[PDB]
RNA sequence: CGUAGCUGUAGAUGAAUGCUAAUUAUAGAGUAU
RNA sequence: UUUUUUUUUUUUUUU
RNA sequence: GGAAGCUGGAAGACGGAAUCGUUAUUAAGCGCCAGGUAGUCCUGGACACUGAAUCC
């Protein structure tokens, strides 16, 4: 904890790592500014334009 | 120039009782005109059943393994009766069926013995219709709201760009 | 004698039948995707007999100045004779058609 | 003309007479893998698969016949033949 | 002359890993996830336990096991005959990388969590 | 792709994309 | 881009590619050995 | 380029 | 209907005779796609590289 390392130690006990949660922030912002499609089963019908 | 569907070249659901669709000595139909569906006609029935008891030791072992199992194998029956026809028992019994007006397709048949049982149960089946009418009103209110639609936003809509706002 | 008036085609029962399927498919286009979505979610492949008579593939190319259902392109929408008469009557000049090049 | 079909049929029966052995080690080529292909049900694919368990070079000349060597070779063929 | 990858030594079937040094084609990806099914099932916490028999090492090398692996792998490189010119197949590693990282499958080299990447 | 010309093209095309397909016959 | 150049194998008497218990893809439906 | 590279070529374009 | 794995002892080294024609980036080989409004050909259309000889 000390002074500046207050939040680093607390996150370690919760299970945070400096590699896994780093990508979660990038994905969270990416999914907001872009579409929500993630290859789910059944989303192939909504992509085809109407004829 | 091939066929459209391959399902027509296969045997569908078993009819239990086998009846010759093309008649030879059928009478003339009567009534069943306004409805134009499920015409009534008389024909000849032919019952058939299989009792796997008289089969040999060679063929009985394989037959039972396919019938009484977790899943059906080879339709749970042997091929054409090349040698099992000896144990086949069939009794002729007059029967009737129904056919479609325009489509002219067979629906089902009933045995003569079952037909007489329906007449004896007329009093028992007639009273059963009264119970259904009781629930007719109850189900009307619940089945009427079975239509999901989006919420209407327009509300006989305003022009709310900036003005009007004091008008509101 | 008198070349046909290319603005109004003659009567043809088969030609009119092709256009009939177009309207049916457009209204039923929404229902087509619903049938595929339910099967995909459940993970089972099954037929859709209802799409046979209202399918997109039931419609095919046809000649507007005609009624034959062969030899029609997506650019000209005309048969061999339909393009020849239209080009020789002086109608494609405004649309950038120079027959000088081979 | 038609007698050729019956005459060539004797060759198929001759294979059954040559059977009853774990593997026909004798062959025409020097390479063990190429000679092993003479057997029925084995080709360029299955020929290399058998040699994988032998732990030897691809173009390895056939070694001397041994009683204990046949058992290992015969056992590997059954595993490969399963598919 | 007849090298694999062409002039530019293309590689549209391999995936790199952030940790350690080890790469494999998409063909081995299917076998790795199936073999390490016990770890994946326990991570989350019958119809659910349907692929248990496929975890056997010897069953995969049999005739039945060979067909199961080929069924899942659809060979994305192969497509329609009209897919010519600009309409050419791209690297399918984008979809494979997502599944391999979300499933939390350990790497054969070193036991680690999701560390795979496209490469 | 029925003849040996067009059919072999598909196998050679996949060889340049980072795949190995047996070649051998046809 | 293909026959490349270059360079390993058997300086093929034995390279013919059709037959099929069996899967890959499009499509509402192309199935049974 | 003596701390430089580590290599075959296409059918529209540096207006 | 198209392609692929495995398996492989389908019928062919016949004939130097004869009939279809090429005015040289011709002839002979090899490789690619544009349209045919889901897939769906060894033909037709269309581009590019190696590219010899003769008395025509």
């Amino acid at each position: 904890m000390r002074r500046l390392a207050s939040p680093s130690l607390r996150r370690l006990q919760e299970g945070q790592t400096p590699h896994s949660m780093r990508k979660s922030a990038v994905a969270d912002a990416r999914k907001k500014i872009f579409g929500y499609a993630c290859g789910m089963p059944g989303e192939e019908q909504w992509v085809r334009p109407l004829q | 120039t091939r066929g459209f569907r391959w399902d027509l070249c296969q045997r569908g659901r078993r009819r239990w009782v086998h009846i010759n669709y093309p008649p030879r000595n059928r009478s003339t139909v009567q009534m069943l005109d306004e409805s134009h569906e499920k015409l009534v006609f008389v024909c000849n029935g032919y019952i058939d059943r299989l009792d796997p008891r008289l089969l040999p030791e060679r063929l009985r072992k394989r037959l039972e393994r396919n019938r009484k199992a977790a899943l059906t194998r080879f339709d749970g029956k042997l091929p054409w009766g090349q040698a099992v026809e000896s144990a086949i028992k069939r009794i002729h019994t007059p029967c009737l069926a129904f056919a479609q007006a325009h489509s002219h397709h067979l629906l089902e048949a009933f045995s003569m013995a079952e037909v007489l049982e329906i007449e004896k149960l007329i009093p028992e089946i007639r009273e059963a219709f009264k119970a259904s009418k009781a629930k007719l009103a109850e189900q009307e209110a619940q089945d009427k709201f079975t239509r999901h639609v989006s919420v209407d936003l327009v509300d006989l809509k305003e022009d709310p760009v900036s003005f009007p706002f004091t008008l509101k | 004698l008198n070349p046909p008036p290319i603005a109004f085609p003659s009567f043809n029962r088969r030609c009119q039948k092709d256009w009939l399927a177009r309207r049916a498919f457009a209204e039923n286009e929404v229902n087509g995707r619903i049938y595929k979505n339910v099967y995909q979610n459940l993970g089972f492949k099954g037929p859709i007999p209802i799409l046979n008579k209202v399918g997109q593939y039931r419609i095919r190319m046809r000649c507007i100045s005609g009624g034959y259902s062969r030899g029609i392109f997506r650019f000209t929408r005309m048969a061999r004779m339909g393009m020849l008469q239209l080009a020789r009557e002086g109608w494609l000049k405004k649309y950038g058609y120079r027959p000088g090049l081979f | 003309r038609q007698a050729k079909k019956q005459t060539k049929l004797a060759a198929k029966n001759a294979r059954k007479m040559k059977e009853s052995k774990g593997l026909l080690l004798e062959g025409k080529k020097t390479a063990l893998c190429m000679n092993l292909m003479q057997n029925t049900g084995i080709a360029w694919y299955r020929s290399l698969q058998v040699c994988k368990h032998l732990e030897m070079h691809r173009r390895a000349p056939v070694p001397r016949v041994t009683a204990g060597f046949r058992e290992k070779v015969t056992q590997a063929v059954a595993v490969v033949k399963l598919g | 002359a007849r090298r694999v990858g062409g002039i530019g030594r293309r590689c549209f079937l391999t995936l790199h890993c952030s940790a350690c040094s080890f790469f494999f084609q998409t063909s081995d990806a299917i076998k790795l996830i199936l073999t390490q099914q016990h770890h994946i099932l326990r991570k989350k916490g019958a119809s659910k336990f349907s692929l248990l028999p496929l975890a056997d090492a010897s069953l995969l090398l049999k005739r039945r096991g060979a067909l199961v692996l080929r069924s899942l792998h659809g060979d994305p490189l192969v497509g329609s005959r009209r897919q010519r010119g600009e309409f050419a197949p791209q690297a399918p590693t984008a979809e494979m990388a997502k599944m391999l990282n979300k499933s939390c499958v350990p790497c054969p080299r070193c036991k680690r969590e999701g560390r795979w990447e496209e490469g | 792709c029925m003849n040996k010309k067009n059919r072999l093209a598909l196998r050679k095309r996949r060889r340049r994309m980072g795949e190995r397909v047996s070649l051998r016959y046809r």
